[PDB]
């Protein structure tokens, strides 16, 4: 997403 | 040509005591300085994102050309959604030279992101805090730094969002990074009007202090 | 809405001490204070010859909605030649309130002109002098009023023309004036870009003193 | 003409 991970 | 002079004109109006011929100012993304899921279009001004969007890390970053010189005092540029493409995984930002371009601008140390899909802000952290909107195709998000204190705002269709950064290090380049393809988004550095009037910005700000 | 902000915008960077609600910019031509053989369009900006044209006293002017305050300290306007008509009988310059609109700039007291068919200056008097080139179809004509020391030079597609006039009269408003069929002018008050770099201008002027 | 005189 934008978050560095799923 | 009648684009630069427009462009000349403009940053000799912001950034009046900046010699650019001491500090170059950022007037497009870096041909060098992007991850290799990125393409340039119109005059190095274009972003799209040219990955195949099926791997464990998609994302993709560009530096501008320059970092912004602190004799600006304050520094203004804005990014154009074009298109938000498949999931609009778009961060816009700052980052120092040399930070690693297979992210989204602020997962990393020294990098600084505002992120479309969540309207969250990214400070050396790849997990966010609330901080706007989220933006999509149409919208322009602009990103104001002061390099006199430091901090930084951002922009939306004209309206300030309000400080999201403070204790930016220097030299920071205009940054952008798209995951998903169909992406596009446009740089203006100066070469047109803004849509957030950041002239008014500037000359309130040098009279509250 | 777009071109209103625009427009607001240069009008506050290029003349900052002004406050239009003490002092009105000129923004546009008067649709009251200009002779019969004048028509205007393009919300006022627009100035077309539209008398038969074949009178002993064909000349016709038209007025600016406001004159130049002081405050500007030093003013700007550009004049774009759409069309020089049947002969381009046309002036361009300045006017004191009243004068005589059934004229072309310059023939009568109180008001200055440089015709386009002569390139002469005309400064209270019906006998031109040497002073520019002349200019026709496509041409940009600018005329820059001095409001410290009361000169006037005027520009043609962004070169400067050196001084025309000296001892101008203050509240002087924006003028021009045609005489032929087919003749088309438009005014850029602050609207769009200038072809001359004013800005630049301005910046050394102020310097020099 | 540009002169007021013909
Ligand atoms: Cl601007
Ligand atoms: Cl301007």
């Amino acid at each position: 997403e934008s978050s560095d991970s799923q | 040509n009648e684009q630069e002079k427009e462009l000349q004109r403009r940053l000799k109006r912001l950034y009046p005591a900046v010699d650019e011929q001491e500090t170059p100012l950022p007037r497009s993304w870096s041909p060098k300085d992007k991850f290799s899921y990125i393409g340039l279009s119109q005059n190095n001004l274009r972003v799209h994102y040219k990955g195949h969007g099926k791997t464990p890390k998609d994302a993709a970053s560009v530096r501008a050309t320059h970092p912004i010189p602190a004799a600006c005092g304050i520094y203004y540029f804005e990014v154009k959604i074009v298109s938000k493409g498949r999931d609009g995984y778009m961060g816009i930002g700052l980052s120092a030279q040399g930070v690693n371009m297979n992210r989204l601008p602020g997962w990393d140390k020294h990098s600084y992101g505002y992120h479309g899909d969540d309207g969250h802000s990214f400070c050396s952290s790849g997990t966010g805090q609330p901080y706007g909107p989220t933006f999509t195709t149409g919208d322009v998000i602009g990103c104001c730094v002061n390099l006199i204190n430091n901090t930084c705002f951002y922009t939306k269709n004209g309206h300030s969002l309000g400080i999201a950064f403070t204790d930016l290090p220097p030299n920071l380049y205009p940054t952008v990074g798209l995951q998903t393809p169909g992406e596009v988004v446009d740089a203006n550095f100066g070469q047109h009007p803004f849509v957030f009037d950041i002239e008014d910005y500037m000359r309130e700000w040098r009279t509250k202090i």
